[PDB]
Formats: C-alpha cells, sequence, structure tokens
C-alpha cells in the first residue's frame, strides 16, 4: 500500500530534555503502520547555516517530514526551504506572523488573547517586556492597538536591557500606585526574569503582572510566596481533564513501572499524533508515497520540489483530534485553529480561574 | 594585467546604483591594478538567494564583496562574512552591533535625528515607521522618549498593499485627526516618502501648522518642489553636499552620461545610495592600493573552495584586507570618509535642511562630536 | 482649478462658482476634498432615462 516505515527528521536544540522524552513516549504508543521512524539531529536551532546543513542532509536522506524547533534567527530559512522544497516542518515553537502552508505550528497564537486580557482590565499605561527572539511582530501588534485605544505602552526588549536598565524602569514604575507589567517570553528566559523582578519589587503591593505564556502552571510560582503581586496568565493544558489525565496516567506508569509535563512537551506529544494521524489519513485515502534514499541533492536553481510533498501537507493540515492540548486543528495557513485558552490568576497563591478565551467569543469570565 | 577580483551583489532594481558603481570603476581605475567586478543581480530580501550569491562569489575567489542587504538577509551577510573573513562593503543600513568584516559606507542617522527633534523643541509627535525597512531608529527615539520627555505616537506605514494605498494613507492622517497631531516624522525609503507626501498634499495637510521631518539621508533625492508652497515646515538630512567642488565636478560629468548606457544617470541630483556606491569604489581601490604600498601580499594561492566546507577555516589574509579597508581615509561624494574598528563611518557630517519657497536650504550640520550646529 | 489647488486655496473658507453650463463636464474629483464650496450649473441631467 505505502512504505512500512515513514522516516521523520528532527531538529532538536538539546541532547536531552523533556521534549525529547515526550517525543519518544508518543512514538512508543503508536501501533498501526506506517511506523514513524525518527532520525534526529542535535543542532543549534539559532544558526541558519547549521540549520541549512541538517535540513538538506535530512532532505537528502529521504525523510517525509521534519519535526523540530526554530528561533527568530532561523524562521526565514525554514519557511524558505520548506516552501521551496515542499517538505513540512511540524514545530511547537513560537508562531510567526507570515510563514507558509508547509510549516505546521502546534503552538496556538497568543496575541489576540493577550489584547483581550488588557482590554478586560481596562489598562491604559503599562510596561511591555518581550523576547527579541520571537516577539518583534507581536509588539507592533501591541503598538497598533495602543494607537487605537490610546494606550501609553513602554517597550522593553529582554535581550538588550541590563540589570540597571531594569532597576531604573522599576524605579519609574513605583512612582505611581498601580504598576502594570506585561511579560511575553518563553519559559526558560521567563524564570530568569522572575527572580530579577521579585527582588526589585519589594512588598509587591500594587503590582499587576500578565505573563504572555501558555504554561502558567509551569512557572516557579514560589518566587511569589507572600508577594502582593497580582499575576495573570494562560494555561493550555488541564491535567485533570479526561483525555489529558488518561494520557498523564499512561506515561506516569510508563516511567514508574520502568515531573509535570511542560506545555512544549505537551505540544511535542500532540505533534507526534498529528504526524501519525496525517500518514494514516494517507493510507485510507490510498495515496502512494515513496522517496529517494539516493541522496536527491538539496540546493539547486530552481529548487525542485518533492512532488508528493503537497499530499503530506494537505493531510497534516486536515488533522482533527483531541490531544494533551485540547482540540488539535489547523487553518489553511498552517496555524492552530478552534482552540480554547484558559485564563488563570494568582495572589498569595491565589490559583483562581478567571475564565477562558477562544477565537469566536474572545474572553468570557467564569458596611 | 593586475586583476583583483571582487563581487558585486546588486538588488534586482538598483539601476542608478549600478550606474554609479560603473562610473566609480572608471574614475578610480589605474595602471597599478584593475578591480575586476563579478556582478550578481538578486532578490536581496531572499536569504536563500543571498547565500547562493555569496557562496557563488566566494567560490570564484573574490577578494571582497561590494553589495546590499535587507533587514531579512543582513544576518546571512554578517555571519558568512564574519565566519569566512570576507569583507563586505555596503551602502545599506549600518548593522545593529559590531559585526566584523563589514564596511558600512552609510553613516548613522539616529544621533542627528534625535538632535533635530530636540532642536525644534518637540515634546509630542507622530512617528511614521516602515516595518519593511526596520524599526532600529524608532527604537532609539522610543528609548530616549522618557529622558527627553516626549510623547510619541508610532504608526506602522509598512504593510500597505499598493491596491489601496491612497485610502490607507488618507485614513492614517484622518486618524491623526484625533489627537491633533501636526508634528510628524517620516523615516521611510524615498519612494514611500513621495507616496506619503502625495497624500498629505491631496488631504491638504501641507499647510502652515504642520511640520514634517524626513528621516533619511537624502532630503533632496526626491521631489520637494510639490510640497514647497503649502506653508508646512519640512526638514531633513543630506550627506551629499552639492556645494562641494568634488561633488559639483562629479555631477557635471554625471549629468552628461548617456541615459541608455547609464540608467538613472542623466540628472542633476543623485540618490545618496548611489553616491555611497561610487564612494565605495574609491575605498576599495585605496584599500587594495595601500596593501601594495605596504608589500602585504594578499593573492590567494589555492581555490577559496566551498562556502560550506567543513571545518570552516578562514583564509589568512582576510584580516589584512579588512584592516586595510577600515584604515582608508578619503574625501568623496558623501564627504570625509573614515571608519572605526567596526567599520562604521566616523568623523562624518550630516547637513540639516529645511524646505523654503526658494527651495531646500542648509540650516546647519550635525557632527559626531559637535552634535547639532546652526549655520551662519 | 489646478492652480487654486497648488496654491492651497481649495480649502474651507473659499467658495467658487463655475459659470458655465457643464458643471460636471470637467474633473471635479481633484478639488472635492479640500473643503472649499464649489457650485455650478448643469443642463444635461444624467438622471433622465
Ligand atoms: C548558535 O548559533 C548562533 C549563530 O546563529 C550563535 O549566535 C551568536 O551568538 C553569540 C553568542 O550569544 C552572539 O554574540 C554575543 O553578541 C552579544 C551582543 O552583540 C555580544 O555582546 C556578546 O559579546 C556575544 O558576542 C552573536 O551575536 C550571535 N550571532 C548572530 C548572527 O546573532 C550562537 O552563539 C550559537 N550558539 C552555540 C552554543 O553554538
Ligand atoms: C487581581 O487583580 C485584579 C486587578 O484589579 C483584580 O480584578 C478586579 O476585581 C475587582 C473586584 O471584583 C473588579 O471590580 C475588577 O473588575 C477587576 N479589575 C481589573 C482592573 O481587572 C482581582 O480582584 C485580583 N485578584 C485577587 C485575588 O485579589
Ligand atoms: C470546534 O472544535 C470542536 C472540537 O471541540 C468541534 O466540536 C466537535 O465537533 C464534532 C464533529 O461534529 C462533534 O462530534 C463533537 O460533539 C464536538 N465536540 C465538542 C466538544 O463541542 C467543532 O465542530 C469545531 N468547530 C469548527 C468551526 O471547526
Ligand atoms: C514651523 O517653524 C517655526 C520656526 O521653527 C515654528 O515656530 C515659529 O517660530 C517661533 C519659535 O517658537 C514661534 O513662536 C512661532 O509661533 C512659530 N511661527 C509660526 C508662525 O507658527 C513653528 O511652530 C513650526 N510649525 C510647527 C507646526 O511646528
Ligand atoms: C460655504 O457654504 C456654507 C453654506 O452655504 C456657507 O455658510 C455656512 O452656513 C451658515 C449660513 O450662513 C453660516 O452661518 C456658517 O458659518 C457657514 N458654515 C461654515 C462652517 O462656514 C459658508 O460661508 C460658505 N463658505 C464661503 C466662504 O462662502
Ligand atoms: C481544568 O478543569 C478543572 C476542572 O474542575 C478546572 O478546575 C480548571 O479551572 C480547568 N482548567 C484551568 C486551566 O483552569
Amino acid at each position: 500500500n505505502f512504505p512500512n516505515n515513514i522516516q521523520i527528521g528532527g531538529l532538536f536544540p538539546n541532547q536531552q530534555s523533556q521534549e525529547h522524552a515526550a517525543f519518544r513516549f508518543a512514538l512508543s504508543q503508536l501501533t498501526e503502520p506506517p511506523k514513524l521512524l525518527p532520525q534526529i539531529d542535535i543542532v543549534n536551532i539559532s544558526d541558519s547555516f547549521e540549520m541549512t546543513y541538517r535540513f538538506c542532509s535530512q532532505f537528502s536522506k529521504g525523510v517525509y517530514a521534519i519535526f523540530g524547533f526554530y528561533e527568530r534567527r532561523t524562521v526565514n530559512m525554514l519557511t524558505s526551504f520548506c516552501g521551496a522544497l515542499h517538505v513540512c516542518f511540524i514545530t511547537p515553537s513560537f508562531p510567526v506572523d507570515t510563514s507558509n502552508q508547509f510549516v505546521l505550528q502546534l503552538r496556538p497564537e497568543l496575541q489576540e488573547a493577550l489584547i483581550s486580557i488588557i482590554d478586560h482590565y481596562k489598562w491604559q499605561t503599562f510596561v511591555y517586556i518581550y523576547d527579541a527572539d520571537r516577539g518583534l511582530s507581536v509588539l507592533q501588534r501591541v503598538l497598533d492597538t495602543a494607537a487605537e485605544k490610546n494606550w501609553q505602552v513602554t517597550a522593553v526588549n529582554i535581550l538588550t536591557t541590563t540589570e540597571e536598565g531594569y532597576r531604573m524602569l522599576f524605579q519609574d514604575l513605583e512612582k505611581k500606585k498601580e504598576r502594570l507589567v506585561v511579560v511575553d517570553c518563553e519559559s526558560e528566559r521567563l524564570n530568569a526574569i522572575l527572580g530579577q523582578i521579585v527582588k526589585l519589587e519589594k512588598n509587591g503591593i500594587g503590582y499587576h503582572y500578565i505573563l504572555a505564556n501558555l504554561g502558567f502552571m509551569d512557572i516557579d510560582l514560589n518566587k511569589f510566596k507572600e508577594s502582593g503581586a497580582n499575576v495573570t496568565g494562560f494555561q493550555l493544558v488541564n491535567y485533570t481533564d479526561t483525555i489529558p489525565a488518561r494520557i498523564m496516567q499512561q506515561w506516569r506508569t510508563s516511567d514508574s513501572r520502568d515531573k509535570r509535563p511542560k506545555y512544549t512537551s505537551a505540544l511535542t506529544y500532540d505533534g507526534v499524533k498529528v504526524m501519525a494521524e496525517a500518514f494514516q489519513s494517507l493510507r485510507r485515502q490510498r495515496i502512494d508515497i515513496s522517496r529517494r534514499g539516493n541522496a536527491g541533492d538539496c540546493l539547486a536553481n530552481p529548487a525542485v520540489p518533492w512532488g508528493q510533498g503537497i499530499d503530506i501537507q494537505r493531510a497534516l493540515q486536515q488533522v482533527r483530534f483531541e490531544g494533551l492540548t485540547g482540540n488539535v486543528q489547523f487553518n489553511e495557513k498552517g496555524r492552530r485553529t478552534n482552540y480554547t485558552l484558559h485564563v488563570i490568576e494568582m495572589k498569595h497563591d491565589g490559583i483562581r480561574k478567571i475564565g477562558y478565551w477562544n477565537e469566536d467569543d474572545k474572553f468570557v469570565p467564569a458596611y | 594585467s593586475n586583476s583583483i577580483q571582487i563581487g558585486g551583489l546588486f538588488p534586482r532594481g538598483a539601476d542608478q546604483e549600478y550606474s554609479a558603481f560603473r562610473v566609480g570603476m572608471v574614475q578610480f581605475s589605474t595602471s597599478e591594478f584593475r578591480l575586476t567586478p563579478h556582478i550578481d543581480n538578486l532578490e536581496v530580501a531572499n536569504s536563500f538567494a543571498v547565500t547562493n550569491a555569496f557562496c557563488s562569489q566566494f567560490s570564484r575567489g573574490v577578494y571582497a564583496i561590494f553589495g546590499f542587504y535587507d533587514k531579512k538577509s543582513v544576518n546571512t551577510i554578517t555571519s558568512f562574512c564574519g565566519t569566512l573573513h570576507v569583507s563586505f562593503i555596503t551602502p545599506s543600513f549600518p548593522t545593529d552591533g559590531t559585526h566584523p568584516f563589514v564596511i558600512q559606507m552609510r553613516p548613522d542617522l539616529k544621533g542627528a535625528l534625535l538632535s533635530l527633534i530636540e532642536y525644534y523643541q518637540w515634546d509630542k509627535f507622530a512617528y511614521l515607521y516602515d516595518s519593511d525597512r526596520g524599526l532600529s531608529t524608532l527604537q532609539a527615539v522610543l528609548d530616549s522618549a522618557a529622558e527627553k520627555k516626549w510623547q510619541v505616537t508610532a504608526i506602522n506605514v509598512g504593510n500597505i498593499n499598493n491596491d489601496k494605498k491612497d485610502e490607507t494613507y488618507r485614513s492614517l492622517f484622518q486618524d491623526l485627526e484625533l489627537k491633533k497631531e501636526r508634528r510628524v516624522i517620516l523615516d521611510c525609503e524615498r519612494d514611500k516618502v513621495n507616496d506619503i507626501v502625495d497624500q498629505v498634499i491631496t488631504i491638504g495637510k501641507h499647510v502652515k501648522g504642520y511640520h514634517y521631518i524626513i528621516a533619511n539621508l537624502g532630503f533632496t533625492d526626491g521631489d520637494l518642489l510639490k510640497i514647497q508652497f503649502g506653508g508646512a515646515n519640512v526638514s531633513g538630512f543630506q550627506i551629499v553636499d552639492y556645494d562641494d567642488s568634488l561633488v559639483s565636478k562629479f555631477i557635471e560629468r554625471w549629468s552628461t552620461l548617456e541615459e541608455k548606457e547609464y540608467p538613472g544617470a542623466h540628472t542633476a541630483t543623485i540618490k545618496y545610495t548611489s553616491a555611497l556606491t561610487y564612494d565605495a569604489v574609491q575605498v576599495m581601490t585605496e584599500a587594495f592600493r595601500n596593501l601594495r604600498k605596504q608589500r602585504i601580499e594578499i593573492s590567494r594561492r589555492g581555490n577559496a573552495g566551498d562556502c560550506l566546507a567543513n571545518p570552516a577555516v578562514p583564509w589568512g589574509q582576510g584580516v589584512e584586507i579588512e584592516r586595510a579597508l577600515k584604515q582608508v581615509q578619503v574625501e568623496g561624494l558623501s564627504g570625509n570618509i573614515k571608519f572605526d574598528q567596526n567599520g562604521k563611518r566616523i568623523n562624518y557630517t550630516i547637513n540639516i535642511m529645511e524646505l523654503k519657497t526658494n527651495g531646500p536650504r542648509k540650516i546647519g550640520y550635525w557632527s559626531e562630536v559637535d552634535k547639532m550646529v546652526v549655520t551662519l
């Protein structure tokens, strides 16, 4: 029918990580042919050169798809090599503003949700701390809205400001009674910024934080024990829900019979089932795939596309299922669609659920 | 017969710049040696295309590359050049950092702009920026806004599908018809500036009471005559001083060339990008001349190889070439040309301009060390 | 009209009466958004069947 093994390339920035373990777990669950046969390379995801080398090497070796991670410095090469060669890249990484159909973004976009939450608390003047690494398009979106609703935003790039730069602006903030801060960035850099913020903010009274992140619960929230700080964020995964819990139970036993999964690891988990589903849809559609092990060379002019790449791409895009991250679904541009984000709040370990956000209803709360 | 090969990476429409480059090759050529350019025309925003063209020129064994980059391809250029010790000489925007092996012909504009804004004593203003072109100078004024006590309204003018354009630009100004914005910084390519100027006029906002600052280095590159009589203040910056004999003597020549042989070159003015390109040919010529005056042999013995050879071991003479390029000090169309150790223009001058009923007039000048100086 | 526009006298506060019988024979679109009043006469009624 089809080949018995479907080789899948991988572009991972680390030799070991929770994502890796998520990836391997999801794969050992699968039972039906085709067998997804992973072939990954540890690579500096920030270097276009290394990235070009790996991509071409995997393309040459004959993989049917590439699963991996990219950074702001590599999105253009990937989008470009994916578009030119019709090989799909399935990634949990921070979603980009303009990419192509061939790139499949497991991570739901956050920017609309974030604007809702600001509009909710009727913020007017606030600090926006961001990741120069992913959020150059989001800021403009924030600056755009600011023009419309006449906000007074203060942009601060994480990569470029110093300890003293920070001291200084937290010195500006504490001149006024309520200090409003948005922090949009990835988890590892997030935690590093936390320790720097808490120490600067003292009693934490009058400080209100919105963390533009999908793993609110992944954060070390102990850094906020007896901080007056009002902290709001977003959780993508509920581990007590039926499907999620069943899944958590399954690999919890998997590792005991033999730690709480971060959202990127959850996305990695669901990214694998996306791929599994994609090809099993190709088997029942009975479309026949096959690729050259004969090192079909990568660079050329023009780029000669993989003739059946569009088949694998349509399949990946049409995937619909219930995974660790709720409803897994893509619009035609390659992005997560039909998803719900849960909004959470914390004060003196106040773990309350403000409500939820989705594309159709936006934000609905829940003498 | 002394052919030193170089590359030229030219954006697919940079006609005048290429004409300027070909002219400089003639002006500065000598019996000592002949720069022998190999030219690629490419989609400069396409990083794949840019890598292909760089690697193609590297394999040929060029001794340096003159060229252009985009905000999307700048990293390809700096990484590949920095890794392989291949010097890139460019009139493009200066890099945001101290990347080596990159000779940046174009002076920094942020200082002069910040200085000009203070000069007019502005505190509240609109900043029209073009995401296509970059946010770097917006950021500098956003950083400064607190200390300098400004209220900046930043509007992105950069994703306009030419389909509408007219409608968008009118909507933008009829929106600045909210916060009563009358002080406006442009910060766009000369074309986008022209488009916007055209719409300001159609909307009738080129009258007294509005003031525009064109934040590029070519105040008189575009058509100012059409916005000259409305009454609005219009200020800008100029790096090519047509009052200099060197420039005047150049334009005497340039205005004469056959337009068929030199597209873009049968004119009275010349885009500052083309002027920086002409200047680049002088710098490259001097650098390689000076390497001989010091009997530094830089001739490659074996093939440069593949830009994707592994390991990446840069050739020994790259550093010498870089240094020679960075040690060049000449006077050109863009004034005194000098570089620091990171290839950024130093000791340069930017003229400050206002538009008057009798045309653009120089009102002063901005220097690295003197900042803003009113002329009299 | 072309020169009034170039001079910036097609704004609010000016009013022009075009004294011919073909108000819409020429190009009015270009002086439409300045704010000036512009009035004229028309004998060909394009609303007639
Ligand atoms: C992975 O590859 C990327 C290249 O794509 C390397 O990025 C380069 O990273 C270095 C170290 O972080 C950056 O240098 C640092 O720059 C700062 C700011 O100028 C400077 O103050 C520091 O002294 C240091 O030089 C470098 O700028 C960056 N290059 C580019 C083009 O962005 C990365 O280092 C590689 N990492 C590993 C572990 O291999
Ligand atoms: C977290 O801080 C926010 C910030 O105000 C609080 O949310 C407000 O709740 C009050 C009281 O019901 C409402 O009147 C407002 O609608 C909310 N204001 C804003 C600006 O969002 C919230 O009460 C805080 N959480 C805790 C546990 O104290
Ligand atoms: C939005 O996504 C949800 C998934 O939760 C879809 O709702 C399911 O639709 C299926 C297919 O008809 C039904 O069998 C289920 O009962 C629905 N489940 C739930 C939980 O509501 C929904 O169809 C999607 N909407 C769009 C427009 O794609
Ligand atoms: C246009 O330029 C002038 C001169 O720089 C601006 O200021 C004029 O000169 C003095 C100095 O402040 C003011 O007292 C006058 O009121 C200004 N002249 C007039 C007639 O306005 C002037 O403000 C500028 N226009 C704008 C909108 O910035
Ligand atoms: C342009 O047209 C208007 C209406 O015919 C002129 O008069 C306006 O309407 C009333 C009637 O006299 C005046 O009280 C208003 O002051 C006018 N409106 C405005 C905003 O000016 C108006 O004078 C005409 N313009 C000229 C220069 O004749
Ligand atoms: C997950 O469901 C539990 C069900 O009781 C609910 O308490 C919680 O609010 C839900 N999720 C989030 C992210 O808050």
